[PDB]
């Protein structure tokens, strides 16, 4: 931590720079990072992190890709996800211009199962297109009850944003059966608060409305 | 009062139209004094309905509030009760029993006056504060009795004296009728008075002008001592029509007001040359700059002007000035203030060659929608559905809609794919509808030719679920413009399920 | 007099007011000093009233542009208003949440109300 902490001063500058040019120095190098992970979090810790593992010795680079996806790509600072996915971008491009022998040797087949197993099983894949892109060609080297499925597919979720459009796809349904589709087991509660202001909206305009009666 | 100009067939839409814009103009410009928390429907006016009874809905009352108000400012300001309200509340015409607290607030007061002159003053503020819970014509009696004897004995050189007393003389001679013996001093005060250094005492004398003016059919020798002051206001709005950061705030607008009021209720009574140097003057003061002309001076004298507007006592000739004065001021760039003329224009293509007229103010109102802060948007989007709707046949407006939908000096074409919906679904009559599919072959012809893939794709998903058959695609139309980019494989295939919906609607 | 319009609730004013006074703290600081704790208020609020109320290409002046185009003053507020641009450009909420969780201790009052002005109506 002090080392990567004090990285604007020219002796441990070029001191980074020296274990650059050294194989097992930076893989010893990044086992030390990936053996204090948790202590860095803060934004400052976290960019000069970034800064001091952006160019690393051509081998080891392989195994970063494995730090850019497992560690340091969830962080919900998204100039640090999207500066881990440049980089990340960078080093496969720069695994890719290499040898086959090279590669195929250093980064194992079930590994590359790990990461993308847990890029598809987390939401990750679907943010950044060009890393899975990337790691996908490296593999490729070597209406009424649909409208109810449409309205349980985008009602019936963790979270969203968009609101208003939630409720105005809870305006029509078919207004026998609310509570049936509001009442169940996992409905949005933040959904819930427009629902009641368009209801209100209704009522107060003209003839009266079962969004707020169910609401 | 209550309009003329509602309660048509016609009114009730224009009703509607300006309810939406002066409610987000509340949203947007107003003090919320009334209000603690931080909803958007959260318009309330504490006007009740007049043996008191309930409480007026803020839609009711569009254009009810004062001239002298700022907008949804909540304080005592020298015009809480009408004497409308002293003369139909309580039947006099020419639990807390808070009538024998009055009685002995006069006994007490009337004794005091008749001490240093500190308390006078404020006896007599607090008389004038008072007054408005007075509930029998005998205490405004009393009142009027010995607020002259105070006249009388007090000295003439006490200007403090003066603006504390002059709105209480003329609201309490204003109450009673309004007989020469009475009119003679109260005039003599007013003309006197406006003559002053001090300048709260001009502000109550004009209140005292305001309430001698209100309601009383008043004397034909006592409305020839009218044109004081309205060369004193000609004089003042003359000075301040340049310059408004320099002079003062409330003397302009309670001066407004009371020249609003004298236009509106007295024409007969002045010449139309001061209705027309009025007109002009507050179109010189719309036309100041962001920092010379304050925001509640703006919209109080622009609600004036409207105010006056849906009044049917206005010539042709003026009414087209504040047309003209009202779009030179929607071309303005901060956004309450467009909208605030954009509610000056409404009224304006309301109390109405003139087809060319109207594809110029739309074509205003969609150049407004081009450049604009998405609030000021989003208000448009609301209005101009029923707006297109029911102002001039569908062809024209469906050019407008065509042309300008899919222009790429668009900044975002969401809204303007809701006001296509709502355009479409006001536009289903049957032989109507036999036009929409025309309308949608030619625009489809118009689509064939390419803007960028998935925002062309996305236009056309939303034009056909915009124009489609009743049940359930139409519902859809929320999801559809959820996601406004980022293709993806489920909108090709409710593309496609909507494409092929609409190859067999034919 | 920009405090007086944030209280006011005229947000338009506001931007007008924090371009000139950041027009004047630049012909003024070559910063100096205050100056610079001017230039410090006027980037960070400017950001906040850009993400708040956000303009079209029209009405979007190059001063705008060109501050937009430096984020999408210390270190760690710089990289967390940096990442609640990216955040609300991309909507993210949750995201959002956890900035305004720790960006409540590095703002002032005013600049917690503009933060959570913006947090409230992308939501």
């Amino acid at each position: 931590q002090d080392l990567i902490s004090l990285s604007h001063e020219p002796p441990v500058q070029d001191f980074i720079s020296a274990v650059h040019r050294n194989s097992a120095a930076s893989g010893l190098f990044i086992q030390a990072i990936q053996s204090r992970c948790e202590n860095l979090s803060t934004p400052t810790m976290l960019k000069k992190t970034l800064q001091c593992l952006e160019g690393i010795h051509l081998s080891q680079s392989g195994a970063v890709l494995t730090l850019y996806v497992d560690r340091l790509l969830c962080t919900p600072f998204r100039v640090l996800a999207r500066m881990v996915d440049i980089l990340a971008c960078r080093r496969v491009e720069m695994l890719l211009a290499a040898n086959l022998q090279s590669s195929m040797a250093q980064l194992p087949m079930e590994e590359l199962n790990r990461i993308q197993e847990y890029l598809q099983s987390s939401g990750l894949a679907q943010r950044h297109q060009r890393l899975y892109s990337l790691l996908d060609r490296f593999r490729l080297s070597t209406d009424k009850d649909w409208y109810v499925h449409l309205v349980k597919s985008q009602c019936w979720t963790r979270s969203d944003s968009a609101l208003l459009e939630g409720a105005e796809l809870v305006n029509r349904i078919p207004a026998e059966d609310m509570n049936a589709f509001m009442m169940n087991s996992e409905f949005n509660l933040s959904l819930l608060a427009p629902c009641l202001s368009l209801g209100m909206s209704e009522i107060s305009g003209g003839q009266k409305s079962a969004l707020f009666e169910a609401a | 009062k209550p309009l003329k100009a509602l309660d048509t067939r016609f009114g009730r839409k224009l009703s509607i139209i300006r309810g939406i814009v002066e409610q987000e103009i509340q949203a947007m410009v107003s003090k919320r004094e009334n209000i603690a928390t931080h909803h958007l429907y959260q318009a309330w006016d504490p006007v009740p309905s007049l043996t008191t009874g309930a409480l007026i809905s803020h839609e009711k009352l569009l254009l009810q509030i004062n001239p002298e108000r700022e907008l949804g400012s909540m304080s005592y300001k020298l015009g809480q009760v009408s004497i409308h309200s002293v003369w139909l509340g309580n039947s006099i015409t020419p639990g807390v029993d808070i009538h024998s607290c009055s009685q002995f607030l006069l006994e007490l007061y009337s004794r005091w006056i008749l001490t240093p002159a500190i308390l006078i003053s404020e006896v007599v503020r607090s008389l004038l504060v008072v007054s408005d819970l007075f509930t029998e014509r005998n205490q405004f009696e009393l009142m009027y009795v010995t607020l002259t004897e105070l006249r009388r004995v007090h000295p003439s050189e006490d200007e403090i004296l003066a603006q504390y007393l002059v709105p209480a003389t003329c609201k309490a001679a204003a109450v009673l009728g309004m007989d020469k013996a009475v009119a003679e001093p109260v005039s003599r005060l007013l003309e006197s008075t406006l003559r002053s250094s001090h300048l709260p005492s001009r502000v109550g004398a004009l209140h005292g002008v305001l309430y001698v003016l209100e309601c009383d059919l008043l004397d034909d020798t006592a409305k020839q001592l009218i044109p004081v002051i309205s060369d004193y206001l000609l004089s003042n709005l003359k000075g301040i029509a340049h310059c408004v950061n320099i002079h003062s705030q409330q003397h302009v607008l309670v001066m407004c007001a009371t020249a609003f009021y004298l236009i509106e209720n007295y024409p007969l009574d002045v010449g139309p040359e001061f209705s027309a140097s009025i007109i002009q003057m507050c179109g010189v003061m719309l036309s100041g700059s962001e920092e010379s002309t304050p925001s509640i001076i703006y919209h109080c004298a622009l609600r004036g002007l409207e105010r006056l507007l849906l009044s049917e006592q206005l010539s042709r000739l003026d009414a087209e000035s504040l047309v003209k004065l009202s779009v030179d001021r929607v071309n303005v760039h901060s956004p309450h203030r467009a909208m605030a003329a954009l509610g000056l224009m409404l009224t304006c293509m309301y109390t109405g060659e003139s087809v060319i007229v109207a594809m110029e103010r739309v074509s205003v109102l969609f150049d407004r929608i081009r450049k604009g802060f998405p609030c000021e948007a989003r208000v448009v989007a609301r209005i101009l559905p029923q707006f297109l709707d029911d102002f001039f046949p569908p062809q024209d407006i469906m050019n407008k809609v065509i042309g300008e939908f899919l222009s790429n000096q668009q900044p975002y074409p969401q809204f303007m794919a809701t006001v296509v919906y709502k355009v479409f679904q006001t536009l289903h009559s049957t032989g109507q509808s036999s036009m929409v599919r025309d309308w949608v072959m030619l625009s489809l012809s118009n689509f064939t030719q390419r803007a960028p893939v998935a925002m062309a794709t996305w236009s056309l998903s939303c034009f056909f679920v915009s124009a489609s058959t009743s049940p359930w695609v139409a519902a859809i139309l929320p999801h559809v413009i959820s996601r406004m980019g980022k293709l993806e494989q489920v909108d090709v295939n409710l593309f496609c399920l909507v494409a092929t919906d609409f190859y067999r609607h034919q | 007099a920009a405090s007086c319009q944030l209280l006011a609730r005229d947000y338009t004013g506001a931007l007008a007011v924090f371009t000139r006074m950041q027009r004047l703290a630049r012909e003024h600081g070559s910063a100096l000093g205050a100056f610079s704790d001017v230039l410090v208020r006027c980037e960070v609020s400017r950001v906040l009233l850009l993400l708040l109320l956000q303009p079209p290409p029209a009405k979007l002046l190059p001063e705008h542009a060109q501050t937009l185009e430096k984020y999408s003053l210390p270190e760690e507020l710089f990289l967390l208003l940096q990442s609640l641009v990216m955040a609300t450009h991309e909507k993210d909420t949750e995201a959002i949440k956890s900035l305004q969780v720790e960006m409540w201790p590095l703002l002032t009052a005013e600049q917690n109300h503009l933060l959570h002005l913006v947090l409230q109506e992308t939501i």
